[PDB]
């Protein structure tokens, strides 16, 4: 499988640093002109920085909001991409992508691709930039209940409460439960924090039997929480 | 002593292309034509002036390795008294040739999915070429009577055009490249020679 | 820099309608040496990354399916959904790579759809919150259309003002609905003093403002 | 001696394509460059696109730039020009045009032209013309005449006495009715002294299907 | 894209007089790609004047092209018989974009003829298939402009009328139209009175020539 797998983000203070890395499996990264996007939240994709590779000289190339601060690099005995940030501003708040995009333009590689394409991108790590503190969740039941039942099936969920920054990442049952899960966009409260629901429709013939437990797990503090979600008499 | 680095030719990476084509002198070496001939699976491997069995019994003041990329139907037109957009405006060989061309199938290196559009030929030009020259120019090609003044347009075209090397093509259109060894003796000492 | 810009910013046809997505570069991006047209297309959902739909201007990725069609040449280029299904709800951005690298505004495009109304659940707060001070009630809207939907909180018949949020989802690439979740969060002390918790719902599927209530004696 | 020759007349019909050529003798086709305009019964001419015979590099307007296409086979110095999913208003006249070149150089202008392709786009089936006679019912100068009703396609040709009454003879432009079919009437004025004494029969020729027809014209 | 714009529509000119065809670009434009063509009905277009200025191989002396920026001139200096004909301007600047005029008409002027005017009533052999045909011809007049109005007894007619007209001939310099009536049969045999009825500037009074039958 040819994947890129970004890392190294989170809460950082302004006028930091900062280096993101992205570690390539399953092509010949040597030869490919990697560059790095970004994303602000509920924005639009903004080109970051290219850098090509070692036969056609290796140049990089900034953008001009970021050129200065930035420094792209590889490492081709390990097959990973880097992108140096310094000197860090609120408005570099953004989840960041490394990517193949732009290269098979121009890069030596020819048509034997491992999957036929060539227009790769990672999943994408999120840096916020912020003079503010970490806080962890917390994490409350939404009890299913005859307020929350209609026809057979059974509505129950998890609120994760007031915690900076994003992002959280909620699954049910160890990864069991996938079907039927909603996990609604957090929203931004004014006391600088955020907050979300997760909900999932159950039949509720089980709900005697069957055991939920939703685990939330915040990176950035360091919190994981498991909770049992049991019904309530309403 | 040292070997004559035709891996660095025949081996590299990136190819020139034909227009743009690429010189590179040889000198001070040994080199073991004998293992050229066998080094690979050539598809082509047209001798002039010399048998390439018995080329490793001469020396040579210098020896010069032109490398470029082109179709399959235009390795014909790498050879002495041929015709054609590729002889006449991109790579000429003089009558008195006396040099081996060399040509391989390159579709695994040279062609793109949806196309491989940086290999790029001359289209157009005011006259041929002279043997061994090169015209890296880039001038909008006057074809009437007014001037283009750098700008496309009627009668203003671009001197230059690209392969569309696909993978799919048939093996005619398919890239091939071709690598021409020019042999030359002067009244100067040989430098390169032959086991 | 190259400067990408594209008309409209959002977009919303029925199902199997035609959409249209226009983008306009500050320079051709027309390569004089091959005739090649050095831009492309790219798809995004929320919560996912770009995928590359059209290249070359015209030239299809594998697998993108024959509704999408680029077109245009040199500063002013075109990509159509000839009928428009329920899993292009996304945003499109066009993209230039004559020169680096640079994206357009993206374009959202949205489906129009015949009219759902929502199925209203709420929750009461966890022993567990109250135990800390608080007591958050969520209220939940299912699989409605269109987006415009009205939740007032009432407690004890007091509308309430500033204590609740709202959430909504991405429009579902099956049935083209939409969810939302809108939570009310009281003290523990003011949440006790009063009995009857109301999610109203105001929406055009509904003939009246429906209401799902709870009983604090009753929970 | 020099010039461009082009496909002949065709009938289509709606969805359809249509691919006109154009073969050029007399000069330097492969430093030439081919345009292609149209223009429409008593109507201003139309731009489609060129083509660079060396190249084969297009450039279409943008009222024709998804389904249209212009090609060349330089071993047989040829243009083509396709047009796809004809309509109605694409029955026209269609026309190639190119610059004489030499060994030398090019003109600076399209002075070759070809003789034009007439491409009718309906979806009738071809039928013979019924012609009728239009009565000649003063003192002196009369009018008669005869009308040709209801044929497909163009043309038809009308005669007068197998080509011996000429002077004051007015066969007028055809009309496409309602019914998809065409009508053109024709006329003739003759003195009212000899309406008795000469005899009147007018010719009626519609090669595309073999109808040739003559008819008396009598008081 | 650029749209160019021809001035005037038609010109009405006696042989050896002088035309002033203008040509406006929305943009400015390069005179080496502005070219003007004439065209006779029937033939493929001729290219009389490329660059703005230049005259094509074998062109009169008579045949003057003038212009830059955004107004280009054509101009006939002394009319020849064989010069009343379409003419059209065209830019070709670029490798895209190219565009003609609307196209102006350059026409003989003569003095005013009134048309002599003909109704023909539908044939027998044509009502047995069901559709009937009423014809009104006017003949040989000048200027080209005209109405024909239909009236079957009193009834103004509206919506199926079908018009044509001719070029202007070459002895008298005249136009001639033909306008065709169509109506079912049985609609046709329910009045008497047919009528058509002709307005044109050489005619003092409008002119109402009729038949009575059906
Ligand atoms: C190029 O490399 C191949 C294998 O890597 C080798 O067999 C061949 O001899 C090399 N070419 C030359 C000219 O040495």
């Amino acid at each position: 499988e040819v994947q890129l797998v970004e890392s190294g983000g989170g809460l950082v203070k302004p006028g930091g640093s900062l280096r993101l890395s992205c570690a390539a499996s399953g092509f010949t990264f040597r030869d490919v002109w990697m560059s790095w996007v970004r994303q602000a939240p509920g924005k639009g994709l903004e080109w970051v920085g290219r850098i090509k590779s070692k036969i056609d000289g290796g140049t990089t190339d900034y953008a001009a909001p970021v050129k200065g601060r930035f420094t792209i690099s590889r490492d081709d005995s390990k097959n990973t991409l880097y992108l140096q940030m310094n000197s860090l501003k609120t408005e570099d708040t953004a989840v960041y992508y490394c990517t193949t995009a732009g290269s098979y333009y121009y890069d030596t590689v020819g048509p034997g691709l491992p999957e036929g394409k060539f227009d790769y991108w990672g999943q994408g790590t999120l840096v916020t930039v912020s003079s503010a503190s970490t806080k962890g969740p917390s994490v409350f039941p939404l009890a299913p209940s005859s307020k929350s039942t209609s026809g057979g099936t059974a509505a129950l969920g998890c609120l994760v409460k007031d915690y900076f920054p994003e992002p959280v990442t909620v699954s049910w049952n160890s990864g069991a439960l996938t079907s039927g899960v909603h996990t609604f966009p957090a929203v931004l409260q004014s006391s600088g924090l955020y907050s979300l629901s997760s909900v999932v429709t159950v039949p509720s013939s089980s709900l005697g039997t069957q055991t939920y437990i939703c685990n939330v797990n915040h990176k950035p503090s360091n919190t994981k929480v498991d909770k049992k979600v049991e019904p309530k008499s309403c | 002593t040292n070997l004559c680095p035709f891996g660095e030719v025949f081996n590299a990476t990136r190819f020139a292309s034909v227009y743009a084509w690429n010189r590179k002198r040889i000198s001070n070496c040994v080199a073991d034509y004998s293992v050229l001939y066998n080094s690979a699976s050539f598809s082509t491997f047209k001798c002039y002036g010399v048998s390439p069995t018995k080329l490793n019994d001469l020396c040579f003041t210098n020896v010069y390795a032109d490398s470029f990329v082109i179709r399959g139907d235009e390795v014909r037109q790498i050879a002495p008294g041929q015709t054609g957009k590729i002889a006449d405006y991109n790579y000429k060989l003089p009558d008195d040739f006396t040099g081996c061309v060399i040509a391989w199938n390159s579709n695994n290196l040279d062609s793109k999915v949806g196309g491989n559009y940086n290999y790029l030929y001359r289209l157009f030009r005011k006259s041929n070429l002279k043997p061994f020259e090169r015209d890296i120019s880039t001038e909008i090609y006057q074809a009437g009577s007014t001037p283009c003044n750098g700008v496309e347009g009627f009668n203003c075209y671009f001197p230059l055009q690209s392969y569309g090397f696909q993978p799919t093509n048939g093996v005619g259109y398919q890239p091939y490249r071709v690598v021409v060894l020019s042999f030359e003796l002067l009244h100067a000492p040989a430098t390169v020679c032959g086991p | 820099d190259i400067v990408m810009t594209q008309s409209p910013d959002s977009l919303a046809v029925s199902l199997g309608e035609r959409a249209t997505i226009n983008c306009k570069s500050s320079q051709s991006v027309l390569y004089s040496s091959n005739n090649k047209n050095y831009l492309a297309w790219y798809q995004q959902k929320p919560g996912q990354p770009p995928k590359l739909l059209m290249y070359w201007a015209s030239t299809r990725e594998s697998g993108v399916p024959d509704r999408f069609s680029g077109s245009g040449s040199g500063a002013e280029f075109t990509l159509t959904i000839s009928s428009l299904q329920a899993e292009d709800v996304a945003i499109y951005y066009c993209q230039q790579y004559y020169s680096t690298l640079t994206f357009g505004g993206g374009t959202k495009v949205e489906i129009k759809r015949t009219v759902a109304a929502p199925s209203v659940f709420i929750f009461p707060p966890s022993d567990e919150q109250l135990k800390s001070g608080t007591a958050s009630v969520v209220c939940l809207l299912n699989n409605f259309y269109p987006r415009e939907a009205k939740v007032q909180w009432k407690v004890d018949n007091a509308l309430q003002s500033g204590n609740s949020q709202e959430s909504v989802t991405e429009q579902d690439s099956k049935d083209s609905t939409y969810s939302l979740s809108s939570t009310l969060t009281l003290s523990k002390a003011d949440y006790e003093k009063h009995k009857v918790y109301a999610c109203e719902v105001t929406h055009q599927g509904l003939r009246s403002p429906v209401t799902k209530s709870f009983n604090r004696g009753e929970c | 001696e020099v010039q461009l020759v082009q496909s002949g007349p065709e009938v289509k019909k709606p969805g359809t394509s249509v691919k006109v050529s154009c073969k050029a003798s007399g000069f330097t086709f492969m430093s030439s460059a081919v345009q292609w305009v149209r223009q429409a019964r008593g109507q201003r001419l139309e731009w489609i696109g060129w083509i660079v015979i060396g190249s084969g590099n297009t450039n279409y307007a943008q009222k024709f730039q998804e389904r249209v296409t212009i090609t060349r086979d330089m071993s047989t110095s040829t243009a083509y020009m396709e047009l796809s999913s004809l309509r109605s208003e694409d029955t026209a006249v269609y026309y190639c045009a190119a610059p004489y070149c030499s060994s030398i150089s090019c003109n600076d202008g399209f002075d070759i032209w070809g003789q034009g392709t007439m491409v009718t786009v309906s979806s009738a089936s071809t039928k013979g013309p019924s012609v009728f006679p239009l009565a000649p019912s003063s003192g002196g100068t009369a009018a008669l005449g005869c009308l040709v009703k209801d044929y497909f396609p163009e043309p038809v040709t009308v005669s007068w006495n197998s080509g011996a009454l000429t002077s004051g003879v007015h066969t007028f432009p055809a009309v496409l009715q309602s019914s998809g079919l065409y009508s053109l009437s024709s006329v003739v004025t003759v003195p009212s002294s000899s309406l008795g004494t000469q005899t009147y029969i007018c010719n009626v020729n519609h090669k595309p299907s073999n109808t040739k027809v003559d008819k008396k014209v009598e008081p």
